[PDB]
């Protein structure tokens, strides 16, 4: 369930097929294990700036 | 903003700042992407010709991280009325494209039912600008953030002497003396989640600024992702 702590994704969760799917915004790139979205850019949406 | 607090360096960086002539600010806005700027509509009417500031925090002086757009395209939503502030809602494209760095980022879009399953039904969100810090006060020079809960519908609607539609939403606080106010119309309001903040609402309308019994009203984002999308793509 993404109901569930947001079915363990990341970011956008979906109950497909009764199963979970996660998607990420624009500028990431889902992970392989198909739940963490990792950033493409030095600045991914949605990151406060360190530096 | 009243109440709340400064952001801090890299804090609130998809904070933008819409100047008039005088290069002073009237209201604010969300940086969507390289070239897009969300805002309100009602900020439309509040200037004749505008700029967009990005990486500003203090407009007291140059720090040398600031950066001025002009507008190229304004996207302004046709069902908008100022005589019930609904579809309070814009988009800016730029002439050029902003320059990502400390202080300048866009903020994410969001899925409609994710968003609303997930990042609505959080305990808060929050809302910054360069707006008045008191209700009868003047612009702040400072750029502000404030953590606002989210509001339950029912008790936001028994609470307004004006309607809440389905494409707004309310956030704030009951009696506590922290909320946005003018000069922070068309300002974010955005919603963390695992440390990534989604665009959730823009600053829209209140009855006075953190009066009691009275909460802030935000144009409910989630209800213009696909009409957003379209003046993106297009
Ligand atoms: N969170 C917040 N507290 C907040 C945030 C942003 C803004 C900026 N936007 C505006 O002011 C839009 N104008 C209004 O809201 C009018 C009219 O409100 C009634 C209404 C009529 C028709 C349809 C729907 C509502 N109120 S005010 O009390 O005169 C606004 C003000 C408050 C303080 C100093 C100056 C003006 C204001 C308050
Ligand atoms: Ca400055
Ligand atoms: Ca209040």
């Amino acid at each position: 369930l993404c109901s569930l702590d947001n079915g363990d994704c990341d970011q956008f969760c979906h109950e497909e097929q009764n199963s979970v799917v996660c998607s990420c915004a624009r500028g990431y790139t889902l992970a392989d294990n198909g739940k963490a979205c990792i950033p493409t850019g030095p600045y991914p949406c949605g990151k406060q700036t360190l530096e | 903003i009243v109440g709340g607090q400064e952001c801090k360096d890299g804090e609130c960086p998809w904070q933008a700042l819409l100047i008039n002539e005088e290069n002073e600010g009237f209201c604010g806005g969300t940086i969507l992407s390289e070239f897009y700027i969300l805002t309100a509509a009602h900020c439309l009417y509040q200037a004749k010709r505008f700029k967009v500031r990005v990486g500003d925090r203090n407009t007291e002086q140059e720090e040398g991280g600031e950066a001025v757009h002009e507008v190229e395209v304004v996207i302004k939503h046709n069902r908008f009325t100022k005589e019930t502030y609904d579809f309070d809602i814009a988009v800016l494209r730029l002439k050029t494209p902003i320059t990502f760095r400390m202080n300048v980022a866009p903020a994410c879009l969001p899925e409609r039912d994710w968003a609303e399953s997930t990042l609505m039904t959080q305990k808060t969100g929050i809302v910054s600008g360069f707006g008045r810090t008191h209700e009868k006060g003047r612009q702040s020079t400072r750029l502000k953030m404030l953590e606002v809960p989210y509001v339950d519908r029912n008790s936001c609607k028994l609470s307004s002497s004006f309607i809440i539609t389905q494409n707004m939403f309310c956030a704030g606080y009951d009696t506590k003396q922290e909320d946005a106010c003018q000069g922070d119309s068309g300002g974010p309001h955005v919603t963390r989640f695992k440390d990534t903040y989604f665009v959730t609402g823009i600053v829209s309308w209140g009855e006075g600024c953190a009066r009691k019994g009275k909460y802030g009203i935000y144009t409910k984002v989630t209800a213009f992702l696909k009409w957003i999308d379209r003046s993106m793509k297009t």
